[PDB]
């Protein structure tokens, strides 16, 4: 034996950095989008999401790494200074910003990211930040139990593998400079690098297209391909 | 093979589910209300068969006094010993794989994501039935909200194939007439909510097609006995009253 | 301060790279882990797992329940074979969408020695023998009994054991083999056939239904992680 | 013996690095080059092939420098802003881009540098990653053989002196940035610098102009000039 | 954090360089080599084999 | 002088983080601590203490 298997491990097969969210964030002069609201997830990508529902139970610090292009929208001549676009993060209870100048953009105990337009991509890292001993990527459950003694249905309606409505909180991303006479549209990608991940119940990985955060199929329900049984 | 004694119930290879036995972590834990095997409603395995869904611990909610307990306490936590038997002569022939997948979570029928309902959700002992295609739900006004899974697809979106990765055993009427897988606690809590949360999902899927003799139409009885094990509970409080309708 | 020079590739993201970030919720009490079942540390170790393989892929038969059988009778041609697929654990449609398939298809580069399990689900009073072949690359893939004999095989009595474990070795000319289809690094073939026959007596199902089971052993191994193209998303 | 031979070692002789492709992205609105494939090999230059076709065999570590140059293309005052280019990594039998705004730019698990104009040329560095136990920038031989139990010809058709038809994969380059309202065209030139190399089995140089993959020749086939015998 | 300086030659790339690089494919487990016959150490070992002069080179 | 390679993150303001920043004020001599009572070392010590509820929210 002297092949090894320093790439399979879970760390290496994870050790990627794979987009997860594409964020447009307008500069104009104030149906809009000066600030754009992401809740955190990685179900809005397939790749990284079939990945992980490799397994049943996950734990792993989270790296974050933005890349944020720039552009301009029509413009004659019209020309802009270099802009810095804060990233804010908006914890479950916290205020969410109703307009791109509320309070809530002071950051006094949120975290925030400030980059500057033409610098490298802005990076940080999370712990593992979750309520019980590891992540669920699949829930068999509710969130809520409809009893006999609830006045309506709705009291107990929950959805199916639904844990908590808000997971982790959103990204609220804005432009902190003032509107430019031009304007200018900026797409900030979202690249989440999985770390010192441990995995737990593995699965077989996903056939078919995926169809919202849960399980539901609708379409292209037939993978395999035509062959035949004693065609070499 | 060999006797089987758990409480005051005793059954005449068993594979033990990622090689952990169910192990306990003030819990109420009945050493003998609940450490017992109880026997489901007996299902009919035919030649038109697409496969059958219990989960757990659903599937035990009124069996005898573990039911009470789940439901008087909060949040409780219990291994499971599933036993299926199916008894069939020399003469038949099939295959039966018996699955126990962690958090068997299953696909709707309606276009609306995650919309079972919690009733259709636990259906309790008698389970569900997989089904060969997958019937999209057209009762706009009464939406049925109820699961559609599919054989081959497993009722998750994976194929039936790749199953085996989960704990499972194969029940082959030529050689073996029965399975017993044991289940230990598998969360990512030490001790979760039983009424909102299955743990443990047993799927039972006819792998190759049952047939006897020449005769057209065949079917035999398949059984499936679990025994909570290890079973502790915490949180007494007044009796939860699901609304299953 | 220090005199310091920057060197090419400054301010550039590489998403293979390995470098310390800043941490956005500093003194976290992270919760602490507990024992779950199940803890998998390697990928390979998925892939040792036997899975079930789509031997059976006709028109009306694949995406079914019935692509996972393949008929054996009595009255079937003992000249022509049972069924034949290539030794491609990533590309043959039959072992592509398999475990081992799927965790192959993640990686650019395979070497090792596959396990293939083949199970017998007729009844008891069913018996025969089947002549279970591989073929390493090179000739001509076997079409008849006396060609696959050559190669290395194994022959299963169906009636002591309903379950035979055929072991296809490591023998290559390059060290790793690629998981693309690639006629220089083509891996074999793999055919069964009828080595007497079945025999079943009367009151007995004439035809019955095999199983085919597909795993990885100790000495396999994978290279250069890619992107699978199972899963794709609409843009 | 004082002089010495350091700068004749085999390292020192690949120690410089070498163009080995121009690839031209252009960001526009969206026939059009908007996201270029190439396909990794020195082949495409001739210094750096004519070097190490010196030996037969081959086993370096690679180091790969990206130069990107960008311009405008008829201009007026059409202005972008700073653009960030994408080099995605496909191995062969990963999924391939069909256009630039792709899932498989996701990369997920293929290795990927996000480079931004202006700054330091990106630079990586690959280990030797043949399948063989050494480079064979030579092969007398086929990779199928015509059988005579072969339906027809084409089946066991293969090229002379060629091993697999996707060597190494490809790099896909891309403009992430959206089309600004003036075309902007960029020019990646690719310079790959072989380290701690081994070679083995020496040839003789190339003596004629290089025509194609292979050992072909087709013209320009007297190298030699006029000389006199007895001419000093 | 630290102070540091830029000194002239910063964000240049020379050819020449001998500078560490990020690795593209972390963790990759490299095919072994063997003793291949032939292995090379200088250049100069190949000038140091006698090879055929074009003694004559007339026109025809 | 020293090779150096940028990481991705420079040139950032994360409001979370914890660097060193130059002194505007070097050498100054701060006004010694007293001890004040009441020192507060955590935050949960202020909820530990009991605080009346507002048990009765009505219209009026
Ligand atoms: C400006 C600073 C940014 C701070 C960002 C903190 C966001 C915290 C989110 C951490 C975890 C998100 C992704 C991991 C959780 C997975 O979705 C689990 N499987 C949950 O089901
Ligand atoms: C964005 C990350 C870029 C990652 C690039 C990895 C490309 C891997 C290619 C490595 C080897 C290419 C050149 C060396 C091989 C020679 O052509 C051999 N003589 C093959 O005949």
């Amino acid at each position: 034996q002297r092949r090894s298997r320093s790439e399979s491990t879970i760390e290496s097969f994870f050790a990627r950095g794979a987009c997860v969210a594409i964020i447009e964030v307008d500069n104009e002069e104030p149906a809009q989008k000066l600030f754009a609201m992401w809740r955190i997830t990685y179900k809005d990508t397939v790749q990284l999401r079939r990945k992980l529902e490799f397994f049943t139970y996950s734990r792993f610090d989270m790296e974050l790494t933005f890349v944020v292009t720039a552009n301009f929208t029509n413009t004659n001549n019209g020309h802009a200074l270099n802009q810095v676009y804060q990233i804010m993060y908006i914890p479950p209870g916290a205020p969410t910003p109703k307009s791109w100048d509320d309070y809530t953009w002071q950051t006094s105990s949120n975290p925030s990211i400030f980059y500057t337009y033409g610098a490298a991509p802005a990076r940080i890292s999370v712990p593992y930040v979750g309520l019980a001993n590891a992540y669920s990527h699949f829930y068999d459950g509710f969130a809520k139990v409809p009893l006999k003694t609830d006045a309506n249905d709705q009291i107990g309606d929950s959805l199916y593998s639904a844990m908590t409505v808000d997971d982790f909180g959103v990204l609220a991303i804005r432009v902190v400079n003032d509107h430019n006479p031009t304007k200018v549209t900026s797409k900030v990608r979202i690249y989440m690098k999985p770390k010192h991940v441990r995995v737990w119940c593995p699965r077989p990985p996903r056939a078919v297209p995926y169809y919202g955060p849960g399980v539901d199929y609708k379409d292209n329900l037939n993978p395999l391909s035509e062959k035949g049984l004693t065609t070499y | 093979v060999l006797q089987l004694t758990i409480g005051n119930s005793t059954i005449t290879n068993s594979v033990v589910a990622y090689g952990r036995w169910p192990e306990f972590i003030q819990p109420t834990e009945p050493d003998v209300a609940t450490c017992r095997f109880y026997t489901l409603d007996t299902v009919m395995w035919g030649k038109e068969s697409k496969g059958w869904w219990w989960k757990l611990p659903d599937a035990l909610r009124d069996m005898g006094l573990f039911g009470q307990n789940m439901y008087y306490h909060y949040l409780g936590r219990s291994g499971y010993t599933v036993h299926v038997q199916c008894n069939a002569s020399k003469f038949h022939q099939g295959a039966l794989g018996v699955f126990a997948i962690p958090e068997y979570c299953l696909a709707g029928d309606s276009d609306k994501q995650r919309y079972t309902s919690y009733a259709n959700a636990n259906p309790g002992e008698k389970g569900g039935k997989f089904y060969s295609q997958f019937n999209r739900d057209t009762a706009v006004t009464s939406p049925k909200r109820e699961f559609c899974p599919v054989d081959y697809l497993l009722g998750c979106g994976v194929l039936l194939g790749n199953a085996f990765v989960y704990p499972h055993q194969i029940i082959n009427l030529r050689t073996n007439n029965s399975a017993t897988i044991v289940l230990p606690y598998v969360n990512a809590m030490a001790i979760d909510s039983m009424v909102k949360h299955n743990n443990w999902g047993i799927a039972i899927l006819p792998l190759s097609p049952l047939d006897f003799a020449q005769e057209s139409s065949v079917e035999i009885p398949i059984t499936v006995t679990i025994a909570p094990m290890c079973s502790e509970f915490n949180g007494l409080r007044n009796v939860t009253a699901p609304k299953f309708q | 301060g220090l005199p310091v020079l920057n060197t090419p590739g400054s301010n550039q993201y590489l998403t293979s790279d390995n470098y310390q970030s800043p941490c956005a919720i500093p003194e976290f009490d992270v919760t602490p882990p507990i024992d779950i079942p199940g803890e998998v540390k390697n990928m390979m170790e998925l892939a040792e797992i036997d899975t079930m393989i789509p031997l059976n892929l006709e028109n009306t038969k694949r995406n079914t329940m019935d692509m996972y059988r393949v008929t054996l009778s009595d009255s079937a041609d003992l000249s022509q074979p049972i069924l034949c697929f290539s030794l491609s654990p990533a590309s043959d449609p039959r072992l592509s969408h398999t475990m081992l398939g799927e965790v192959l298809n993640y990686y650019t580069h395979w070497a090792g020695s596959l396990k293939f399990t083949f199970l017998f689900c007729g009844s008891m009073m069913a018996t025969g023998k089947i002549l279970v072949a591989y073929a390493p690359p090179g000739a001509q893939p076997p079409t008849s009994r006396k060609e696959a004999m050559l190669g290395t095989h194994v022959i299963w009595d169906l009636g002591l054991q309903s379950s035979c474990t055929m072991v296809v070795p490591w023998i290559s000319n390059v060290t790793y083999r690629q998981t693309t289809q690639d006629s220089f690094t083509e891996g074999g073939y793999i055919s069964m056939f009828y080595q007497t026959r079945i025999v079943v007596p009367l009151s007995t199902p004439k035809s019955m239904s095999m199983l085919g089971f597909v795993s990885a052993c100790n000495d396999f191994s994978v290279r250069l992680l890619r992107d699978t193209t199972h899963i794709s998303q609409s843009a």
